[PDB]
């Protein structure tokens, strides 16, 4: 079990991790997060109590360094940084471990919530959709724009999803226009599964980190793109079967875990109805589609 | 966007554009069958395709064969106009070719947009206008050749006969409507009142009868009579 020390909280800030979150009071004494389970990727989020405006995180995986928060007041946020030498961090969470000042990862045993909706993300995965090679952690805010939405402006903080556009010569070949157009599977299959992801274990990855960015941040441009990546596979009449069987999953656990306030802005209206009632995958989605329609019964 | 009454000029201004209607591309009769179901049979239909400024009419003939083992065909026949006026577009020279295609049914969008994925710079719009271009198969020589047709056939005609060597296209495309909208409410009685008089005969190379200015007045007056005439018996005014 892996610690995130805080230097300090000098401004009253909303924290989460994962699906987690504290309240903190301005220099409430609060030094950090301990018991964080080794194996997934996290993520340390912020909203600040007087600019509710702006969610902003941070993306890390505790077997790849030494990580702790410190609040900035020049730039006016909590910043991730890395600490290099092992021995001065180590003492330190001790020293706040024993002072018991860090709050605890809240994690049941029963729970596989955080492994269901992170099953096929890698951090690897996440610092090339966020490009900032100098930090070994990935930061992400609700404004960020992808480079889909800038193409229809500043690059180096852009979210470098897939572009999936279905009205484009990627997704359409020559000859078989209403083929394509009216069955996926080509731009599904050989596409994106043979050629860009290279199987469905990054595609899925891509997918629950855009969800996971929707929903913690209210980012809109990764809304799109789980949306988009849901369609695509739902849009096509040839899916392998351990393709839609896992995703009937990473659907179902998503959904589980929306906040009920929040359907109105997070969840489209035409993408589920479509993969639901109209899609070739209509009956596919079996656990999805009864989470659905016994928790948001009215967006169908 | 969609091309409608406000912007209605621009359809006589000189960059090129092609008005597409699809409703004649797939026509059926229904019928009883032997044990009492019933059944389609195809006839020969055509995606009707109109510069508005000159008049010039790419009559696409769409020969029954087309259909032969297809499912779905009310879908398909949205799909193969669009093949068809991509294909159109992509054998004019560049000079002649459209900068806009405004598609009469906004289903035909989707389908046209994706054949014309080539052509990023041309604009597919849909109208608001209710035009009356169905009523095309109710001009004798067009109506002729398309169910004459004994394979697929490209057949180009001037709708407009000789009239812009008088009027202007905004006022040819009023008077083309006009007629049109006329022959699809009482074909009938349009049909009368343009052959009524023996004395006016149609050019050989022409597709109406060749009238006076005045005459085309009378006429004029005739045509929208008629749809009055009908209109007070359709909603009882
Ligand atoms: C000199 C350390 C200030 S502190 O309050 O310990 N913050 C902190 C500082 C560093 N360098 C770290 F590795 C971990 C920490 F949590
Ligand atoms: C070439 C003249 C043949 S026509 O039918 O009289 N008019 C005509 C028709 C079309 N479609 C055109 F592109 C150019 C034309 F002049």
């Amino acid at each position: 079990m892996n610690t995130v020390p805080f230097t300090s909280a000098p401004i009253e800030v909303t924290i989460g991790i994962d699906q987690y979150s504290f309240n903190v009071k301005e220099n409430q004494p609060f030094h950090g997060i301990k018991d964080i389970p080794i194996g997934h990727v996290h993520v340390i989020h912020f909203q600040h109590a007087d600019n509710s405006s702006m969610r902003y995180g941070y993306w890390f995986d505790c077997r790849m360094g030494n990580f702790y928060i410190q609040y900035d007041p020049k730039d006016g946020l909590y910043k991730m940084m890395e600490e290099r030498d092992g021995a001065k961090f180590e003492n330190i969470v001790h020293n706040f471990k024993e002072r018991q000042m860090m709050v605890s990862y809240p994690k049941i045993d029963e729970d596989d919530t955080w492994y269901n909706l992170t099953e096929f993300v890698q951090m690897d995965k996440i610092r090339k959709i966020v490009r900032k090679d100098e930090n070994q952690f990935s930061y992400v805010d609700s404004s960020m724009t992808t480079v889909q939405e800038n193409e229809l402006s500043d690059p180096a903080h852009s979210l470098n999803y897939t572009v999936i556009n279905f009205k484009s010569r990627e997704a359409i070949r020559p000859g078989h226009e209403m083929e394509d157009f009216l069955d996926k599977s080509y731009y599904l299959n050989t596409v994106m599964l043979q050629g860009i992801f290279k199987n469905s274990s990054n595609y899925f990855g891509e997918l629950q980190f855009a969800f996971l960015n929707a929903m913690f941040f209210g980012n809109y441009g990764s809304s799109l793109q789980w949306h988009a990546m849901i369609e695509l596979i739902c849009s096509s009449a040839t899916v392998p079967k351990h393709m839609l069987d896992k995703l009937d999953e990473i659907l179902y656990y998503q959904i589980k875990t929306l906040p009920e306030q929040y359907s109105d802005i997070l969840l489209n209206e035409r993408v589920w109805n479509i993969c639901l009632y109209s899609s070739f995958q209509k009956n596919s989605l079996h656990n999805t589609e009864k989470i659905m329609e016994n928790k948001y019964p009215e967006l169908l | 966007g969609a091309m409608n009454s406000s912007n209605y000029a621009e359809l006589f201004n000189n960059d090129i554009k092609l008005f597409v209607d699809d409703t004649n591309v797939y026509r059926v009769t229904v019928h009883k069958t032997f044990e009492g179901n019933v059944a389609t049979k195809a006839i020969n239909g055509c995606i009707f395709t109109l510069n508005p400024k000159t008049g010039h009419l790419f009559l696409k003939i769409i020969h029954t064969s087309v259909w032969a083992g297809q499912k779905r065909l009310s879908q398909l026949a949205k799909w193969k106009t669009a093949e068809e006026v991509s294909a159109l577009v992509r054998s004019l020279p560049k000079e002649e070719q459209p900068k806009q295609i405004i598609v009469t049914r906004k289903a035909m969008l989707d389908p046209l947009e994706v054949h014309m994925l080539d052509f990023p710079n041309i604009a597919i719009r849909p109208t608001e206008l209710r035009l009356p271009f169905s009523a095309a198969m109710s001009i004798d020589k067009l109506s002729d050749v398309v169910m004459k047709a004994t394979e697929p056939q490209m057949v180009l005609f001037n709708i407009y006969d000789d009239w812009l060597d008088r009027i202007s296209s905004y006022t040819a495309f009023s008077r083309l409507t006009l007629l049109l909208r006329a022959l699809k409410t009482n074909e009938e009685s349009a049909k009368m009142i343009l052959l009524s008089d023996p004395t006016i005969t149609i050019k050989s190379y022409h597709l109406w009868p060749s009238f006076t200015d005045e005459q085309w007045i009378t006429i004029e007056s005739q045509m929208r009579d008629l749809i009055l005439t009908e209109y007070g018996r359709k909603y009882n005014v």
